RNA sequence: CCCGAAAACAGGCGGCCACCGAGGGCCCGGGAAGAAGACCC
RNA sequence: CUGGGGAUAACAGAGUCGUCUCGGGCGAGAGCCCAUAUCGACCCCGAGGCUUGCUACCUCGCUGUCGGCUCUUCCCAUCCUGGCCCUGCAGCAGGGGCCAAGGGUGGGGGUGUUCACCCAUUAAAGGGGAACGUGAGCUGGGUUUAGACCGUCGUGAGACAGGUCGGAUGCUAUCUACCGGAGGUGUUGGCCGCCUGAGGGGAAGGCUCCCCCAGUACGAGAGGAACAGGGAGCCGCGGCCUCUGG
RNA sequence: GUUACUCCAAAGGGUGUCCCUGGCCUUAGACAGCGG
């Protein structure tokens, strides 16, 4: 399909009403939690952004996908807690040509809406499997149309990021 | 066919798999490249 | 600036002199004379008290590199006119024997591989080829000099063409100045 | 007429100053034109004096830049590049000139210049190319 | 050597001149089903624009069968030229020339076909191939 | 797209008529024999021999075929001697030497010759030279040489030329020269039977001619031969370059060029107008004569095939300088007939 | 190999005149050259 | 038919690049096992402006055009020719990649064709730009007038980005540009002759086959090389008329 | 590079060099060589 620079930018209203727009597509990720969901792990993993961004549910479902069954094979289930945080309300748009004549796009997709700074993922780990967390870290970085960045945070929410990878 | 002698001197090198080039045998990453992913030069037929 | 004042000495031995004229290091021995050029901004050679003196007074990286690596060149000449430097060869067939022989500055193989062409690789002024049987010797006073010529002698005998896992017949270096080579 | 000796001096800086001077009324002489320096990496160097030299004008050869390949010529075009060319100004002051490779007989026996402000003392570097380098090169001869 | 005792190529010292060009009609002198055939190409030769391929005694050429047996026509040959109209210097300087075109029907790699070649044929083309002056009873 | 190479060659640009009618030799081989290096003559026609091969490649040991041009060369007279010095950029001459008593009809083309110069004085200026020539300030010495049509009756006004020595040195030329000043030279005392040679010359004048005949264009098709353009070519370019470019085919100056051949065998050089074959002395010249030249009287060299020019031109040879690895020997190879037969 | 002293540092050598006359052109008989001019004997 | 319009399309230009051609990152998985010999999904990041579209900034009497022939030149993202590296490279070969733009890249069948398809050869028979290079250079098959026929649509006059037959081709070169030929002035006195050679141009040469090496190395056998050495021809270039033809 | 803007390339990477920060080691540390 098109590509993701078309859509990644933000310069453009929120365009998120059901019950006003004709024809608007459903979701194909349907899925955003997964492995042991009652649980009190010790290390927590979360990608942040760097800048605004625009993620399409193709990429939200590759992500899914590779990450669950890297840490599948990797991890096991009991071992780990991965969430997606984010759901697609931003309904997509192209100009069915006519020209530009009556242009106003038709419905063709959704997307997330990521402001900067704020997370998408997260990976709940102990601290014997960090190194496989980390790895699911850059698998998914390298998937999204602009840059991001992790920390890891403690159980009282405090960042250890650095303490952390100095010794492992 | 072997001559050990021989073997030491074609075979101590490693190959980028990105570019393909040589580089010598404990090198860490490609002198072009800068990729990490060096592998030996098949001294026994691999297949 | 790693450092304040970068200097390295070395200590010469009885029988050996050094000195300096104008960038250039002239070492006298036992046999034979070596001369070198050693350049380099705010480097410094002299003798102090027996010694040869390396000096640079505010280094940067590509400054401690430059003057440990004249620290090794002199170190070589210095062993070199006091002992020498010899290398050894070794050659190998499966079919086809080759013959190898010396006259004045070329070494000539011929009948490798069945070719009815000679090689031809070249001895350089000062140095001392002899071949004993299947193992030849490169003897000489210059590390630079003694290299060339074994490798140039190696370099004769190369393969492009075929699968060198099958044709593995040459000439090739099994030590480097009494370092052995393994694999 | 002044007398300036290019052996270890920075071609542009000299270039420089030997252009005011020509506008200001003198006559100069350039010698040992060969043994001046450029400063840079080789390969640059080469490449940018090449892709000079294999300029024409694809109708007429005849006319065309001329850029040279003698080391004498090298010098006095850079000398030329700094001046008006397309002046009367500037034509007489470029008449004014005279380089040379060596010192000939008729020069010999004379006390020569040399500008302080070009000078290889200058340099941190021990990167720097001589003029017939550059010559022998391009295919010059000297 | 290699392989020399039987073999179907050699040397002539002429080179005769290049005058039979694609289109043209040959006579067949071997006892072949072929009787008449045309040229579509020369054998071992490039070119330039708007050129055709020409050829000569001792050349061979890939022809069609026009006229023949049945179980030859339609068919694509090889035959080595014999004769030729035009033509062609001989080293003492002396000049050579015969009364029509004529083609011998051979395989791509030299051996013939047949077992007579009705009439006289040209001597370069039995220096080039050995194994025509086998055949013919009139060489010059 | 369809290719071919383009029409003609660049490498003999401007085609111009030649700034002289003598020719002019550029360049000079590294020969090590102390000798002059060519010679001169007028041509005369071509005939036929036939000989045994001696040079290398099949056709070797047998009787083959062989066109021959015969070149008239009478004596030269040797008037001058010349040295050159090293300038700023290249050789300059420095002084020059001439004899005294020189032909009535060399004014004929040098009219400004000297009015008392004696013996006395021409042999104080070769001692000058002499004296130069063992400092060191000199480079090269040449020989200064006319031709002497008038002892073949083809004309009075002569040709006059420089030509070089052979050798490392300068004292043994010198030597050489100074023996040979104020005599004649024969071609027998300077070129060998069986040396190649370069011809230099100048060719024959066709005159304008069109881009078809000068560059090999080709005609058009037959509808535009019905149109009028038939023997002219389609287009002087493209829009952008908004110009016409030198390398577009155009008419002008065809023939009158001055051109260079490599690598012609000398055959035979025979002596007043005779070749004395192993056997009997024979004649060359043909029944009836040569066409549009007479009957040859002085001197004469087989060369093998063609040269550049029309017949009574002046031509120039010297010795190859470009010469193959693989040269014949030489030595006059078996001639077993020659053609005395009508040429007209 | 081909062009090339208009290469503006617009060259070098030898010789002949000038400080009446060195040389050159027209003209005449022709072509080995040629659209006029030029070129060659 | 008139009056007018680049206030407004088809045509080439500019702008842009969704599409287009050429690429890249990551590593799922496939490859006897082995993520990277080869392939590389899903997702993400780009170059070029040689396809096509969008817009409507230039031009409505400048020229309106497709293909072909002729002629010159350029880019490299390389088809052969030179040189190298990896291989799931024994040899013969194949696959994939690096440097390299000096030379070459042809002939024919049906079709108006470009491309595409087919034949026989070949070392191989690369792709693109130049106002979709080139009508003050030709042609004139196609397309867009006026004549007529068929099929559909229409009450009809009539239409069809549906098919078919037929259907005008102007110039005495003002300025520049190029090919060739002459006459002047200058070069600080005039004239003969002979030389240097700054610079500029060059493909002046490019490729293939045969013998031998050798039925050798390699290989279980089938099959089957290379360096050196000898010879011949094709394409291109420059000349000559003794021989042969006109 | 020698670009205020008009007119200028990314994701992904780098013991290229110059600097900040925090852990672990250290009078025998981190490579070597001699042996278990
Ligand atoms: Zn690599």
């Amino acid at each position: 399909l098109r590509p993701a620079k078309i859509d990644r930018d933000v310069d453009k209203p929120a365009y998120t009403r059901r019950e006003y727009i004709r024809g608007a597509p459903g979701p194909k990720i349907t899925i955003f939690d997964m492995g042991n969901l009652s649980a009190e792990f010790e290390y927590e993993v979360s990608l942040h952004a760097e800048q605004a961004m625009q993620i399409r549910q193709n990429a939200l479902e590759a992500i899914r996908i590779q990450v669950n069954r890297y840490l599948q094979k990797n991890v096991g289930r009991s071992n780990y807690h991965f969430k997606i945080r984010v759901y697609p309300f931003q309904v997509l748009r192209e100009n069915p040509m006519n020209g530009m004549r009556r242009p106003f796009g038709k419905p063709i997709g959704l997307a997330a809406r990521v402001r900067k700074d704020q997370k998408i993922l997260t990976v709940w780990v102990n601290g014997q499997h960090l190194k496989f967390a980390l790895g699911a870290m850059h698998r998914a970085k390298m998937k999204l149309p602009y840059s991001a960045y992790y920390r890891i945070y403690d159980k009282e929410g405090n960042d250890v990021t650095t303490k952390v990878l100095s010794t492992m | 066919a072997r001559f050990p002698e021989a073997e030491a001197r074609i075979f101590r090198k490693l190959v980028c798999m990105r570019c393909g080039a040589t580089n010598p045998w404990g090198a860490k990453k490609c002198r072009k490249c800068g990729y990490k992913g060096l592998r030996p030069k098949a001294r026994e037929p691999r297949g | 600036p790693v450092d304040a004042w970068i200097r390295e000495e070395i200590e010469i031995p009885e029988g050996v002199e050094v000195t300096v004229e104008g960038n250039t290091v002239k070492v006298k021995g036992p046999k034979g004379e070596l001369q070198r050029e050693l350049k380099y901004p705010g480097v410094q050679i002299f003798t102090e008290d027996g010694k040869v003196v390396i000096y640079k007074e505010f280094p940067r990286k590509k400054d401690v590199a430059i003057v440990r690596t004249f620290k090794a060149h002199i170190n070589n000449m210095i062993k070199g006119v006091t002992e020498g430097f010899k290398y050894r060869l070794k050659v190998v067939y499966s079919h086809f024997p080759m013959t190898v022989k010396v006259q004045g500055d070329e070494v000539v193989i011929e009948n490798f591989l069945g070719e009815k062409n000679p090689r031809r690789a070249k001895i350089l002024p000062g140095v001392t080829v002899k071949v004993k049987g299947s193992e030849i010797e490169v003897e000489g006073i210059d590390k630079e000099a003694v290299g060339q010529t074994a490798a140039n002698i190696e370099q004769a005998t190369r393969i492009t063409k075929w699968d060198r896992r099958v044709f593995q017949d040459g000439i090739y270096i099994v030590e480097k100045a009494g370092k052995p080579i393994k694999f | 007429m002044r007398i300036i000796n290019a052996e270890g001096l920075i071609l542009g800086r000299l270039a420089s100053k030997v252009a005011k001077m020509l506008l200001e009324g003198e006559e100069v002489v350039i010698v040992n034109a060969e043994k001046a320096i450029i400063t840079g990496n080789r390969e640059d160097i080469f490449a940018k004096y090449k892709q000079r030299t294999e300029l024409r004008t694809r109708t007429n050869p005849r006319r065309g830049p001329f850029y040279p390949k003698r080391s004498d010529e090298i010098v006095r075009r850079t000398v030329r590049g700094m001046l008006p060319w397309k002046t009367d100004r500037g034509r007489k002051a470029f008449k004014r000139l005279k380089v040379y490779v060596g010192v000939p007989k008729e020069f010999e026996g004379k006390e020569f210049e040399t500008i302080s402000e070009a000078h290889m003392s200058r340099l941190a570097t021990p990167k720097y190319v001589t003029v017939g380098e550059v010559a022998k090169f391009l295919g010059g001869k000297f | 050597a290699k392989k020399g005792a039987g073999a179907t190529r050699g040397i002539s010292p002429v080179r005769p001149t290049r005058a039979l060009p694609i289109g043209a009609y040959l006579k067949v002198a071997d006892n072949s089903g072929a009787k008449v055939i045309q040229i579509i190409g020369v054998v071992g030769y490039k070119g330039t624009r708007r050129r055709l391929a020409a050829a000569g005694v001792g050349d061979m050429v890939v022809a069609t069968v026009k006229k023949g047996r049945p179980d030859m026509r339609h068919q694509v040959v090889r035959a080595v030229v014999v004769r030729q109209r035009k033509e062609y210097r001989r080293l003492d300087g002396m000049r050579v020339k015969f009364e029509d075109n004529a083609a011998a029907i051979v395989t791509p790699e030299g051996v013939p076909r047949g077992t007579e070649i009705r009439g006289a044929i040209a001597r370069e083309a039995a220096e080039r191939w050995v194994r025509l002056g086998s055949i013919a009873s009139i060489v010059l | 797209k369809i290719h071919r190479p383009r029409r003609g060659s660049l490498a003999y640009s401007p085609r111009k008529r030649a700034k002289s009618i003598v020719p002019r030799i550029r360049s000079w081989p590294k020969d090590s024999e102390v000798r002059m290096l060519g010679f001169a003559g007028y041509k005369a026609g071509m005939t036929h021999i036939l000989m045994i091969d001696d040079s290398p490649g099949l056709t070797k040991g047998k009787e083959i075929f062989v066109p021959v041009t015969i070149v008239e060369v009478p004596p030269l007279f040797v008037y001058g001697i010349r040295a050159y010095k090293q300038g700023y950029l290249g050789l300059e001459t420095a002084t020059e030497v001439w004899f005294h008593d020189l032909h009535k009809n060399v004014a004929r083309r040098i009219k400004t010759l000297p009015k008392n110069y004696n013996e006395e004085a021409f042999q104080a200026k070769l001692g000058q030279l002499e004296d130069l020539v063992n400092d060191g300030e000199i480079a090269d010495v040449r020989l200064l040489v006319h031709t002497q049509p008038w002892l073949i009756g083809l004309k009075k006004k002569p040709e006059v030329m420089e030509y070089a020595i052979g050798g490392d040195d300068v004292k043994a030329k010198f030597d050489y020269a100074k023996e040979k000043i104020g005599k004649e030279l024969r071609a027998g005392e300077v070129l060998h039977e069986g040396e190649l040679l370069d011809v230099i010359a100048v060719t024959k004048g066709k005159g304008t001619q069109g881009p078809v005949k000068r560059w090999g264009v080709k005609v058009q098709f037959h509808k535009a031969q019905r149109a009028g353009k038939g023997r002219h070519i389609g287009n002087l370019g493209p829009w952008h370059p908004a110009r016409v470019m030198w390398t577009v085919p155009q008419a002008g100056q065809m023939g009158f060029h001055h051109r260079t051949e490599f690598n012609k065998r000398l055959i035979a050089i025979g002596e007043n107008g005779k070749l004395v074959l192993d056997g009997n002395e024979i004649e060359i010249t043909p029944k009836g004569g040569f066409p549009h030249y007479g009957i040859v009287r002085s001197d004469f060299l087989m060369i093998e095939g063609t040269i550049p020019g029309s017949f009574k031109r002046i031509i120039r040879v010297r010795p190859a300088i470009r010469p193959p690895k693989k040269k014949p020997p030489v030595e006059r190879p078996q001639i077993t007939y020659v053609s005395r037969e009508s040429k007209q």
